[PDB]
């Protein structure tokens, strides 16, 4: 019957602050992301979060992955179970498939896929299998109607993925594993 | 002075006559230099001789900057050993790469 | 990190330096890698010289402060080659880079402000 | 506790494993001249894990 | 079809007979040592002189060439013409030459073998009449000038088209091209037939076996993309792994372990298939180095299994044979090794098998759990099996020690399993 | 000496214009900006080259 | 010649002779397969 919530905030230099909100704003810890020259998005995933959210207090879990996507296209990716113990950690991986500014990160409700998607150019979405930290190779293909991806939303239950672009046309896919 | 010079100069260093004649005449510059008689350039074959001369010159400049400017020098040459490992791997891969059709 | 890497820029100065390195990359006024940096020093066209203080071994860019000193060009050490390579905007680690001289750019005021800060730090 | 939390225990317990990709074994052909088979097995396992 | 095509087949039928002096000069001019001029000059008495001398040397080095001294290296074999005998005698002559090539495959860094096979080449015309076994036997030497000479002589078969590009050039054929040659499928059927014959005649060696396991690993790596090409690569490579494991040599057993580990980390295989491979490994496991390699590959197969029923108990006969080949001190040394290769799923299945079957080595179980950091679902399954065994079997102090250890480390999971079953 | 200096300055400016034209040849997404003084410059799209 | 009439060494050959699909699909693991995505458009 008790949890406690933590706020993570990332500077443009790569310095990461972690406050807790139950007792008042008091910095639990600080650390630094490796590389990360201009960091534009951070996301946590693999447990419960503000996208695949909890439905009763007993169903709150602790997140495992923490992905940090920067302006150059690079997405560092951390395991929390080692990062919280190492206190200036080394990433599990550093993905570099995309080349423009990372403007969307979205974990699965489970945390097995990481969807990283830019905004500055067409056809700029890649899915990543975790903990392998490896980009899926057969989707999207060169004839996938993605557009300039500005919104990505995973479904909590049915295994859908919804992508919305600049032309104003969202588009559904269903993952057949789930 | 040899450590202060960059890597492309260490590649070119021997063939200065043909270098400056080609520069002032707007022709193609020589590619080997004095590094032709090193063993790796002696094992490569043609365009691989050019590419291995470039890679070996880069690694030689790395080693030179280490040795001329080391304060606690091991005098066992592990930097040179690893640069030779990288150059040997690069050369064997570039020889395994084939031009013709199979 | 490495005590032979003497002028080691802090968080605010390194943030200013990596911002001006990003602007210089997108203007294409930036020569990357230690050999091209040494070439810029020999030609005499560098505004200033950025190095990475965690290259192992450190001597392969320790050759550069001597020419920078003898030709009166500012140099500084930012603390990560990975972050420096991402600032210069290439998919590798880059241990040294140089902002080159052209007095008609649209980033000249930023380059001169950072260059003055580096001059103060070396002084 | 729930059966979904059992499944989440399975998923979160699963650890990473390095995949094989189309150019991961060429150094074997390089240094396979006069090595012994135990050393070759150790080299293959070190590339895998 | 066309007249030039039917005549082409007629020519390749009569490819070897010397119907005229010009064809005779060409056919007798192709040679392994001597060049064109001297090879067209000399004669069968000269070649046979060198052959008998070199075969005396080869029989002195390795004593199995006496039978070829009886049959393929006799004066009646100077006299007999291959192109005149009937098909039955042709077949027996081909068996003799194939057996010789299997024996003298492992000795090709030697002027004696070069001279003996010079006599075979320039009397029995192996280099056009049966070149398949010639190339397969001397395929592992592929940088060497002997292979360069063999290539410059041979008219290449259908399957060796990459070498048909590399024939009569200056550089050796490269490793990527050998990867092409093995990456065809009918070639792999042919080569696994060759190795099965080679094992059944019991003449393998470390260089050739290294070469063939390296080409097999590179074939699997090149076809890592296609789930379908891997799925049709399965029966060939796992049949040759079965025969290579049924062999007696520790070298063959380690090479089969290498093929097995790479193919099972490239393709997520069925549970029964993995357990059958483990059963053959343990059923023929004899030597010590092969024992080390077999433990490593069994851990790797049980780990790369990822699915349903992932971590269940080892069955009866498999657990019996596994303990008989690896008693507990060996696996405990493997676990307190400092390299620490990951083996948690195999360990968990091992402890569940001990808990159901043996019901004695529970202190050994405690030492295993003290040396290994298991995962959460594995700890849950071990605890559930121990709860069932405590409720069925009579309570014992070693079981009390195990539960005390759990309550020391991770008591609330034990509370959760008791809440699932009990008070 | 003054003539030496003037010749070297003229050559430096020539090489700068030549290097700009060389940069307009490789790759990337250039944008042809005109400075409202009337002078042409180029600006590349922010995208990490590989 | 042929007439069909301790763990053995013919187990792998017998298993390969029985089955025709090797890469298992009836796992249904609640894991996700790497490098090959099963996705449909909607």
């Amino acid at each position: 019957g008790k949890f406690r919530t933590i706020l993570i905030a990332v500077n443009a230099y790569g310095e990461v602050w972690e406050f807790d909100l139950n007792k008042n704003g008091h910095v639990i810890r600080r650390w630094k992301d490796q590389g990360g020259v201009g960091i534009t998005k951070i996301q946590v995933g693999g447990g419960t979060t503000t996208t695949c959210p909890a439905l009763q207090i007993s169903k709150i879990k602790q997140n495992r992955w923490l992905a940090v996507g920067s302006e150059s296209g690079f997405v560092n990716l951390y395991d929390r179970n080692n990062a919280m113990t190492s206190s200036t950690p080394t990433p599990v991986a550093a993905l570099d498939q995309l080349t423009t500014t990372i403007s969307n990160l979205q974990f699965s409700p489970d945390g097995q896929i990481l969807c990283m998607a830019s905004r500055a150019v067409k056809d700029a979405l890649r899915l990543v299998h975790l903990p392998s930290c490896s980009v899926f190779s057969n989707w999207p293909t060169s004839g996938t109607p993605l557009g300039k991806v500005t919104s990505v939303a995973f479904s909590p239950s049915g295994g859908l993925l919804a992508v919305g672009n600049e032309q104003g046309k969202v588009r559904l896919w269903k993952l057949n594993h789930y | 002075s040899l450590a202060k010079s960059p890597a492309s100069t260490i590649q070119i260093l021997g063939a200065e006559k043909a270098l400056f004649r080609a520069l002032k005449t707007k022709h193609d510059t020589p590619k080997y230099g004095l590094l032709y008689h090193a063993s790796l350039v002696g094992q490569a074959t043609g365009k691989n001789k050019g590419k291995i001369a470039r890679v070996l010159a880069a690694k030689a400049a790395v080693s030179l900057r280490y040795d001329a400017l080391a304060e606690d020098r091991d005098d066992s040459g592990d930097i040179g050993l690893e640069s030779r490992a990288k150059v040997e791997n690069r050369l064997s891969q570039l020889e395994g790469r084939d031009l013709r059709t199979t | 990190p490495n005590p032979k890497a003497f002028p080691l820029a802090d968080a605010a100065l390194t943030q200013q330096i990596l911002d001006v390195v990003q602007q210089a990359a997108n203007l294409r006024q930036l020569k990357k890698g230690a050999n091209e940096a040494t070439k810029t020093l020999n030609r005499g066209i560098s505004e200033f010289i950025i190095m990475a203080a965690d290259c192992e071994p450190i001597e392969i860019l320790l050759h550069l402060p001597l020419l920078c000193e003898d030709k009166n060009v500012p140099y500084v050490f930012v603390p990560s080659r990975v972050a420096l390579g991402r600032a210069c905007g290439v998919s590798r680690p880059v241990i040294a880079a140089s902002i080159t001289t052209n007095d008609a750019s649209a980033i000249k005021t930023q380059i001169y402000a950072v260059k003055d800060k580096i001059e103060t730090l070396l002084i | 506790e729930d059966e979904e939390d059992i499944a989440l225990e399975f998923i979160n317990g699963e650890k990473k494993d390095k995949l094989v990709n189309m150019n991961s074994f060429t150094s074997m052909f390089d240094n396979i001249q006069n090595v012994q088979m135990d050393t070759f097995f150790d080299r293959v396992m070190k590339v895998l894990t | 079809s066309s007249l030039s095509d039917q005549l082409a087949q007629v020519a390749s039928n009569n490819a070897t007979v010397a119907l005229d002096r010009k064809r005779r000069q060409k056919l007798h001019s192709a040679s392994l040592i001597y060049n064109s001029k001297t090879a067209a000059t000399q004669d069968y008495d000269f070649i046979f002189e060198n052959a008998s001398k070199a075969l005396e040397e080869l029989s002195q080095i390795e004593p199995k060439f006496a039978i070829f001294s009886r049959t393929l290296f006799s004066e009646s074999s100077i006299s007999l013409d291959r192109n005149v005998q009937t098909k039955e005698e042709i077949k027996d002559l081909d068996n003799a030459i194939n057996a010789y090539l299997l024996l003298a495959s492992s000795k090709w860094y030697l002027a004696p073998t070069l001279h003996a096979t010079e006599w075979l080449v320039r009397r029995f015309q192996i280099h056009v009449k049966n070149t398949e076994m010639l190339l397969l036997s001397t395929l592992n030497y592929y940088q060497t000038p002997v292979f360069k000479r063999i290539l410059s002589i041979i008219k290449l078969p259908p399957l060796f088209n990459c070498l048909s590009n590399f024939v009569r050039s200056e550089k050796p054929p490269t490793a990527l091209t050998m990867i092409k040659l093995f990456n065809d499928m009918d070639f792999l059927k042919l080569y696994t037939s060759y190795l099965d014959q080679c094992i059944k005649h019991n003449a393998t060696y470390t260089n050739q076996l290294l070469f063939t396991t390296c080409c097999f690993i590179n074939v699997v790596a090149f076809n890592s993309n296609n789930d379908e090409k891997l799925n049709q690569l399965v029966p060939i490579l796992l049949e040759i792994s079965a025969k290579l494991l049924a062999s007696k040599s520790k070298d063959c057993q380690i090479a089969a372990h290498t093929i097995l580990v790479v193919f099972a980390t490239a393709l997520p295989l069925k549970k029964t298939i993995i357990l059958a491979a483990m059963e053959t490994i343990l059923s023929n496991l004899d030597a010590k180095e092969a024992k080390h390699s077999a433990l490593l590959t069994i851990c790797k197969l049980f780990q790369t299994l990822k699915g349903q029923g992932n971590v269940d108990q080892l069955p009866s006969k498999i657990f019996k044979l596994f303990d008989s080949k690896f008693d507990t001190v060996s696996i405990l040394t493997f676990l307190d090794k400092e390299d620490k290769p990951v083996c948690d799923k195999f360990i968990t299945s091992y402890t569940r098998s001990i808990a159901r079957y043996d019901r004695s080595k529970l202190n050994i179980i405690l030492s295993l759990l003290k040396k290994i950091r298991l995962e959460r679902y594995e700890v849950r399954l071990i605890i559930t099996d121990l709860i069932y065994l405590s409720e069925i079997l009579e309570d014992k102090s070693q079981l009390v020690e195990l539960f005390e250890y759990f309550i020391s480390i991770n008591e609330d999971l034990v509370l959760k399993c008791l809440k699932s079953l009990g008070l | 000496v003054k003539q030496h200096l003037q010749r070297e300055t003229q050559l430096k400016q020539v090489q700068q214009r030549m290097d700009a034209q060389r940069e307009l040849l490789k790759k990337g997404s250039k944008k042809k900006i005109v400075d409202s003084s009337g002078k042409i410059s180029f600006k590349w799209k922010k995208q990490r080259k590989r | 010649d042929e007439s069909d009439s301790n763990g053995d060494i013919n187990a792998l050959t017998k298993i390969l002779s029985t089955t025709y699909n090797y890469k298992d699909t009836l796992s249904n693991s609640k894991l996700l397969p790497p490098k090959k995505l099963d996705i449909v458009r909607l």
